[PDB]
RNA sequence: GUAAAUUUAACUGUUAGUCCAAAGAGGAACAGCUCUUUGGACACUAGGAAAAAACCUUGUAGAGAGAGUAAAAAAUUUAACA
RNA sequence: CUGAACUCCUCACACCCAAUUGGACCAAUCUAUCACCCUAUAGAAGAACUAAUGUUAGUAUAAGUAACAUGAAAACAUUCUC
RNA sequence: CUCUUACUUUUAACCAGUGAAAUUGACCUGCCCGUGAAGAGGCGGGCAUAACACAGCAAGACGAGAAGACCCUAUGGAGCUUU
RNA sequence: CUCGAUGUUGGAUCAGGACAUCCCGAUGGUGCAGCCGCUAUUAAAGGUUCGUUUGUUCAACGAUUAAAGUCCUACGUGAUCUGAGUUCAGACCGGAGUAAUCCAGGUCGGUUUCUAUCUACUUUCAAAUUCCUCCCUGUACGAAAGGACAAGAGAAAUAAGGCCUACUUCACAAAGCGCCUUCCCCCGUAAAUGAUAUCAUCUCAACUUAGUAUUAUACCCACACCCACCCAAGAACAGGGUUUGU
């Protein structure tokens, strides 16, 4: 599931990934959702890419990175799975995910008043 | 260099040490001269010293062999085979007295790099740590995301 | 692009310093040993 | 140790033999294919927006002129068909791309100067060895089935077609003749600096950029003329007159497929789906198919009245 | 020249090395490296680098009490830092004195 | 236009043990069916072309001793005859050369 | 770029590449057979085929007399073409020489041939012969040629 | 509180100075500019400021698969109005 | 918490500045006297070379590169072309 | 020249034979930005990257060649002129 | 920094790049009726003429163009060229000087070497830009004079890539003066609904529309018969054909 990756912020719109083809006029310029549309999988690519060594071992390391846009995973690689890491951040709930407990739970705050509108 | 040299691990011979200490050094061999100041400091390590060190060390052989040379030198063969020669040319015998000593404390083996101080034939005692040593297992040994009794 | 002219640290026009969190805390540190250096060199 | 030809070891009794022999084999192979429709074709499916057929592999014979009704005066390159056959087949999901592959193949060769895993690909397939073996995409409901031979009907006057074929080799030019630079003067004082590049970067990036034009080898690659049209079919031969030039030399074999340019999309609604079958027609074409603004060398003279 | 200079950078990586298998071997226990050494240190147990990553390897069962106990001491801490003195300190916080 | 630096025997190796640069060994050689000795399957036997021509020599020779002289050439067609042969039927009104030596067994008469 | 082009670039120029075949070609009408290089044999080996077309036209017509008197420089060759040569082909309408390639010359390593013109008076060269009839491939071969011939008849 | 200093005897080399802070002159309250003064560093080692002669930390020399430290990381997000 | 050649720890200690200056050792050679598979004490001196577009010699790189050569056939007699 | 083109010859390239010269600290001799004796293949941060010949090109190696002839200095020279 | 050498004017050749846009595109304002203009926002894909005098860069002038942009790249580029100028040795004029000789001076003349070792590069394969004409139309606009935009159609130029039926240079072929083909977009703003702020409000409020392409698709895709020969393939190598290996 790295098409459905979260951004913070308003880096889909700010963060770019440049490159260059080597041609004159070959500088491109592209931001992270262009991009994601394009390679659902280049973004976690180059993030990971740029936190290991800059050595030869890299390109090694790579080789046993597997990427998947979505949930649907090989039987071979998916017989030879031993733990999944737990996510790190804490995918918060929306408003339509909370019980009928604690949104009694919560305590109201103010008391509107009976005549308004809203 | 340790490049431009070989190496080898830290080791004795023949465990020694471990149910009786053996002394390595076998055999010494003078070559004094009669004449000669090169040799002086080693015709008076003969006169006094040679016999009270054969005294303290009864399992080394020494064999002094007075002849003509300009370059005195003490041979050293021990239990392992390995042979060390050395030179005594103007030395005195204070210096010849501390190297002698120095060859039956030594055991033979190359005196070269030796990459670890320490040696241990077992080095573990509740088991060499594995991937799965901190981890807990799981119920039916499932792997992550498996769908059982399908 | 983000050239600085001349050499970095020194000259007219030079490349920006900022005190960093822990500089200030060093600093501090410093600070309140020659503080109590007064205080026991008055009697 | 050695390598061998196919009359190596033959004597001058057989080598006569021999090759009477694999020439009837040829002919008792492409005989057997006229009947497509009778041999457990695949389903035929009508024209759908969208759609995209096959095409075909046909040999540049040469160029000839022609007049239309106007006066005007047109070059049309020849095109012939010659044994061509629809060789393989490849599903969507097997091809690895959107669409689906059909193999086409042209111009029947000789079996002694092919490779053994060619050669056996043709002896299940029922066919003689073919020179050029092109891929072209198409739908699910254009599919032929392989061995099925393909005319020049399969296309029709007034119909848009992009032809691709390697361009004539010239070797190592220089970039006077290549890319169209000007060079130098003849005289007032130039010095042995007539047809040179000149500079070829400045001096600050201290390097050549890359592609940069400089002498080498042109031609003898493969380019593309979109936006031809089909004058005239030839039935008897299976001779296709396209407009204007077409990259290549004479006798050179060329594909041919309906044109790609947005304006004539769509426009295969009244052609063959998937492709002519000259043996299930319930009426024979006519010699040739001649379009509405040509006019026919028997027809009268041209009269602006 | 290299080799009499290498010997400042042997000492410095080998450090580096210890202190990447220790850190290495704390997260398995749900720990980090600043939190072992330092309640370690609060423990009055002086061992070094060098030993502790030799004991991640070939002696888990006793790398994993001492993490334990640096995760007691640890947490004796902050019971201590909410209470205002009045409560006694604790049992593995108690320091042996030498006169 | 000067090296800036010298070459090295490892960079020099590489380029003239480069195997673009090696011999290639043939494989079109054989064995001559009258003589046995070695030849290319596409090149005629150097020693089979050779007695040939030691002999056609021999021939030219005894032309000349007959023509004597530049510009002498006859109208008419040339036999070659040896000890112990005499005039076919065919070879009439023909210029006999005759050669005191035995036929070659490979000379077949026509 | 040569594409098409059918004659080589020898000699000093276009007129001095005549001259080197013309001396070839009046070698060869004299003793029948020569050796050259290979390139200069094949470039003249289509001279000496046309040489005898115009051999056969006859000594009575102008044109033949003339391209004999231009390319044979000894002119006691050219009464041989009409009376001797051009006879012994009349029969045949082509193929009137044979060219083989021998052993490279010593000297400098050139690509050597020989020519000569069919049917002359000198000790057959070692022609090139295929495998026998009675080879074990084909006679294998002659078997099946018996079987498709007899079972066509049938 | 410290251990240097002066004198006597006998000599060589250095006498073409760089940045930083501070007080000033000239210039244009320009210069990696020029000219004096006070002090520091460099022209010797190491660590840090990305790479770094001149900024900061730090000096007296060896081995060690021990330890405690020093300097040492950049922060900020904006305009309603009766 | 990380972090030096700072500091501590085990052991050892003359063993990290240009010019200049002071001092302790020493290779080989000759001589005196020893020595006698190659040394000793002294006395002497053409007494020590990773560098002077250094001198001589050898061999590489450039490089198997630039460049150099023989008119044709044939009987080697001769003829033919220019 | 607009605006070049075609052919011949020499050169060329391949085979064979013969076989120089300037040049060269060592080299396992990439690109971008930045840094810096102020213009980096060699430093820093990034990107690229199996090995190898032949033929071309002349942007760079502050490319080779001649201890700059311009300018200044030397209590360094010389030629010419002169009250 | 470089004087045990970093070759310096302009031009030719090939151009890389910036936007502070000369033309073409999209917008707001106008003392914008319209046709022409002024001004600002956005846009660097594409393009940006031939000549007379001058060594010239510039400048003036003539004829054009949709426009004849400003700059950097060692005042880009001389191991690619050019040498008119500047910048040695000759000489003349004027001036200075007793003379030798000299001048921001003017004038005529005056040798531009290098066989490429390394780095880099040597098919970024294939979506194209603009003018004019007809028509709309003598329509909108406008007192008059005057005179549009959009849609549509046609015909050219340039550029890129190819070809030889004819013409032309030529003649088993190579060429242009000849012929054929050429397909997407770009974001400045303009508008609705509706809160903070119960009106209103295009919203770095949630939101809706003009308004967006995974730039589309196209091209390429088999492999020891291969000694030899041939070729529209080619420096060599490689490649294609030989069912035409006397
Ligand atoms: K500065
Ligand atoms: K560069
Ligand atoms: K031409
Ligand atoms: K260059
Ligand atoms: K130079
Ligand atoms: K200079
Ligand atoms: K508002
Ligand atoms: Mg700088
Ligand atoms: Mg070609
Ligand atoms: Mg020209
Ligand atoms: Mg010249
Ligand atoms: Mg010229
Ligand atoms: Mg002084
Ligand atoms: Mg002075
Ligand atoms: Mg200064
Ligand atoms: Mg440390
Ligand atoms: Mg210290
Ligand atoms: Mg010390
Ligand atoms: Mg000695
Ligand atoms: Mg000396
Ligand atoms: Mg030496
Ligand atoms: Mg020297
Ligand atoms: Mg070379
Ligand atoms: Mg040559
Ligand atoms: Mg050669
Ligand atoms: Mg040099
Ligand atoms: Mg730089
Ligand atoms: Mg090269
Ligand atoms: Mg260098
Ligand atoms: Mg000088
Ligand atoms: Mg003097
Ligand atoms: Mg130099
Ligand atoms: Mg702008
Ligand atoms: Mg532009
Ligand atoms: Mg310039
Ligand atoms: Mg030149
Ligand atoms: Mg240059
Ligand atoms: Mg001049
Ligand atoms: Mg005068
Ligand atoms: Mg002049
Ligand atoms: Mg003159
Ligand atoms: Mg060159
Ligand atoms: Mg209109
Ligand atoms: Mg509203
Ligand atoms: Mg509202
Ligand atoms: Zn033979």
């Amino acid at each position: 599931n790295t098409r459905h990756i979260a951004f913070s912020g308003n880096k889909w719109e700010q963060k770019v990934y440049s490159s260059h083809t080597g041609y004159p006029g070959g500088f491109r310029q592209v931001t992270a959702a262009q991009l994601h549309l394009r390679d659902p999988v280049a973004i976690v690519k180059l993030a990971i890419y740029g936190m290991l060594p800059k050595n030869l071992h890299r390109r090694t390391m790579m080789e046993r990175l597997h990427l998947f846009p979505d949930e649907y995973i090989p039987e071979d690689i998916l017989k030879n799975l031993v733990e999944e890491l737990p996510q790190p951040r804490k995918i918060p709930k929306r408003l339509d995910e909370y019980t009928q407990e604690e949104i009694d739970a919560f305590p109201r705050l103010w008391t509107p008043p009976e005549d308004y509108r809203l | 260099t340790a490049r431009g040299t070989p190496s080898r691990f830290l080791a004795s011979v023949l465990h020694n040490g471990l149910g009786r200490y053996v002394q390595q050094l076998q055999r010494l061999s003078f070559s004094v001269s009669r004449d000669g100041a090169s040799s002086r400091g080693a015709r008076e390590f003969v006169e006094r010293e040679v016999i009270d060190f054969a005294r303290r060390n009864p399992g080394v052989v020494i064999y002094v062999n007075s002849r003509p040379c300009c370059v005195p030198r003490v041979v050293a063969e021990y239990l392992n085979g390995a042979v060390r020669e050395e030179s005594i040319h103007c030395k005195s015998v204070e210096e010849i007295s501390t190297l002698v000593q120095k060859l039956a404390d030594q055991s033979g083996l190359d005196v070269i790099r030796i990459r670890k101080p320490f040696h241990t034939d077992n080095p573990s005692i509740q088991g060499q740590w594995h991937p799965f040593t901190n981890k807990p297992t799981t119920f039916r040994g499932l792997r992550p995301r498996e769908v059982q009794d399908p | 692009r983000g050239r600085i002219p001349g050499r970095q640290w020194i000259g007219k026009h030079r490349r920006p310093r900022f005190v960093s969190l822990r500089a200030k805390q060093n600093m501090i540190r410093r600070l309140e040993i020659e503080a109590e250096n007064h205080y026991w060199l008055s009697m | 140790k050695s390598g061998t030809w196919w009359d190596e070891h033959l004597s001058e009794e057989n080598v006569p033999f021999i090759k009477q022999l694999v020439s009837d084999e040829d002919k008792a192979q492409l005989a057997s294919k006229l009947c497509p429709l009778k041999d457990e074709p695949w389903p035929i499916h009508p024209w759908e927006p969208g759609s995209f057929r096959v095409g075909l592999i046909a040999l540049k014979l040469g160029m000839m002129p022609l007049w239309t009704k106007d006066g005007q005066k047109h070059v049309v390159t020849l095109l012939q068909v010659q044994d061509c056959h629809v060789l393989k087949y490849t599903s969507k999901e097997n091809c690895n791309g959107k669409m689906a592959t059909l193999s086409v193949g042209g111009k029947t060769v000789s079996r002694f100067r092919k490779a053994t895993s060619i050669l056996e690909f043709y002896r299940e397939l029922g066919l003689p060895p073919k020179q050029t073996v092109k891929i072209f995409n198409i739908t699910d409901n254009a599919a032929i089935k392989p061995g099925t031979p393909l005319y020049a009907a399969h296309f029709r006057p007034g119909q848009y077609v992009d032809v691709t074929a390697k361009t004539i080799g010239k070797g190592f030019q220089g970039v006077m003749k290549r890319w169209g630079f000007k060079g130098q003067p003849a005289t007032h004082g130039q010095t042995k600096t007539h047809r040179r590049p000149g500079a070829v970067a400045t001096g600050d990036i201290g390097r050549v950029w890359p592609g940069t034009k400089m002498p080498g080898k042109m031609g003898n690659i493969y380019r593309t003329e979109y936006g031809l049209k089909v004058w005239r079919i030839n039935t008897k031969h299976n001779i296709i007159y396209v407009n204007g030039s077409v990259p290549g030399h004479k006798n050179c074999l060329v594909k041919v497929k309906d044109s790609k340019l947005p304006a004539y999309k769509d426009l295969g609604k009244n052609l063959p789906f998937p492709t002519y079958f000259p043996d299930g027609d319930e009426e024979e074409l006519p010699e040739d198919l001649y379009d509405e603004n040509v006019c026919q060398p028997g027809a009268p003279s041209i009269t602006f009245a | 020249v290299k080799c009499t200079k290498a010997r400042y950078l042997k000492k410095k990586n080998m450090r580096t090395l210890w202190i990447n298998r220790i850190t290495a071997a704390s997260q398995e226990h749900g720990l980090k490296y600043p939190a072992l050494i330092g309640n370690l240190v609060k423990c009055q147990v002086e061992l070094n680098r060098k030993v502790l990553a030799d004991l991640a390897i070939y002696e888990p069962k006793t790398f994993k009490s001492l993490a334990a106990l640096a995760s007691r001491r640890r947490h004796e801490g902050f019971a201590a830092a909410l209470g205002d003195g009045k409560e006694p300190e604790g049992i593995f916080s108690r320091v042996v004195q030498y006169h | 236009a000067a090296p800036k630096n010298r070459r090295t025997i490892e960079v020099n190796r590489c380029r003239r043990r480069n195997p673009q640069k090696l011999i290639k060994v043939k494989n079109n050689i054989d064995v001559c069916p009258e003589c046995g000795h070695l030849k290319q399957k596409h090149v005629l036997c150097a020693y089979c072309y050779e007695k040939v021509c030691k002999e056609t020599a021999e021939i030219r020779r005894q032309i000349g001793k007959q023509e004597g002289g530049p510009f002498k050439a006859p109208t008419i067609e040339t036999v070659v005859l040896y000890t112990g042969e005499t005039p076919s039927e065919q070879d009439q009104g023909k210029r006999i050369i005759e050669r005191d030596r035995k036929r070659p067994s490979w000379f077949t008469q026509n | 770029i040569s594409h098409g082009r059918v004659f080589r670039r020898m000699g000093l120029g276009p007129e001095s590449r005549i001259h080197l075949l013309r001396n070839l070609l009046t070698g060869l009408v004299r003793h029948e057979r020569i050796e050259a290089p290979w390139a200069r044999v094949d470039e003249m080996r289509g001279y000496a085929e046309k040489l005898i077309d115009y051999g056969k036209l006859g000594d009575t017509n102008e044109r033949a007399m003339r391209m004999a008197d231009f390319w044979l420089t000894e002119k006691d060759l050219i009464p041989k073409l009409f009376q001797v040569l051009a006879p012994r082909y009349k029969d045949q309408t082509g193929g009137y020489t044979r060219m083989l390639q021998i052993p490279n010359r010593s000297l400098d390593r050139a690509k050597m041939a020989v020519i000569e013109y069919k049917g002359n008076c000198l000790p057959p060269l070692p022609l090139p012969r295929r495998d026998s009839h009675l080879t074990l491939l084909n006679q294998l071969l002659q078997g099946l040629r018996q079987d498709l011939r007899q079972s066509q008849e049938a």
